[PDB]
């Protein structure tokens, strides 16, 4: 009863047998911006079914030595779908996301992944240089990896210089191969401003880090893909202009 | 009374406004002879 579940948004639907409940981040639902909180005076557009729906990205193959991956959400969807086209033609953006991570495996496999939504996730430079002018900075494509995602060098600090053990202070869910085959989290829109640009700013990141490694026996299936599905939810756009993708 | 001709406002007013002005929702208009855009400087 609680294990089984089905979502639906737009024309897309997801069904799960073995799922464990659902995480609603910070106890609030996504909403449209209220009149009091609004600032920009133009009438925002609310596409609904054309934008809000599940989008599936390419799959990551999880291997015994895998170090984990991450994504930036008002990034991955900027070049894909109708959501991506509204984002390039509009200067202002607001929405929440419903997030779903999926990893199958047999009852003979063992391991655990930590799925976490970590707002304002800022990757850092890796090096001992204390001089600000010569200090390393983490690339463009490492900061906004796009649809393909990026992988951690040293997941223990989350590339942020911050302990992964405390990452449970963020909306998070475990996917444990013996318990559940998927993790689901709904994130309301959070930021210091009512709207914000989609192409410049990344509200929050996602982190799938293999805490307990992947282990199995000879003869079992070796290839274990990981797939993420994200639904932009309760979207808004404003500030229409010509397309700027970068 | 013996001679008649010896027998003989502003524009706006100030409103107290505590906060900046608000904005009210509007929609498209298509009709004639109503044109807020055209002004005479």
């Amino acid at each position: 009863s609680d294990r089984v579940a089905q979502l639906t948004v737009g024309n897309s639907s997801i069904t799960t047998q073995e799922a464990a409940n659902i995480v609603l981040a910070y106890g609030e639902w996504p909403e449209y911006c209220p009149d009091t909180d609004a600032t920009a005076v133009d009438k925002p557009t609310r596409p609904d079914v054309s934008v809000n729906r599940f989008y599936t990205l390419d799959s990551k193959m999880w291997q015994e030595n895998s170090t984990g991956w991450y994504w930036k959400f008002p990034d991955v969807l900027n070049k894909t779908g109708v959501f991506g086209q509204n984002a390039q033609f509009h200067y202002l953006y607001r929405s929440g996301f419903c997030l779903h991570v999926q990893c199958n495996a047999s009852k003979f496999h063992q391991g655990a992944l930590l799925v976490a939504v970590i707002p304002e996730f800022v990757i850092a430079g890796r090096g001992s240089n204390t001089k600000p002018n010569e200090a390393p900075h983490p690339g463009f494509t490492t900061t906004f990896p796009g649809t393909t995602g990026a992988t951690f060098h040293d997941p223990y600090v989350l590339d942020s210089g911050v302990p992964l053990s405390q990452a449970l202070i963020y909306p998070h869910q475990w996917v444990n191969l013996r318990t559940n085959n998927c993790a689901t989290v709904i994130v309301p829109y959070i930021n210091a401003v009512p709207f914000d640009s989609a192409i410049n700013h990344s509200n929050f990141g996602l982190v799938v880090v293999p805490v307990s490694p992947l282990k199995y026996s000879s003869g079992a299936t070796t290839a274990i893909p990981i797939t993420i599905t994200i639904a932009p939810l309760n979207s808004e756009f404003g500030g229409l202009r010509q397309a700027v993708s970068q | 009374d013996p001679v008649e001709d010896i027998i003989h406002r502003a524009i706006s007013g100030a409103t107290n406004v505590e906060s900046a002005a608000d904005t009210t929702p509007s929609s498209h208009r298509l009709e004639t002879g109503r044109v807020p855009a055209l002004q005479a400087a």
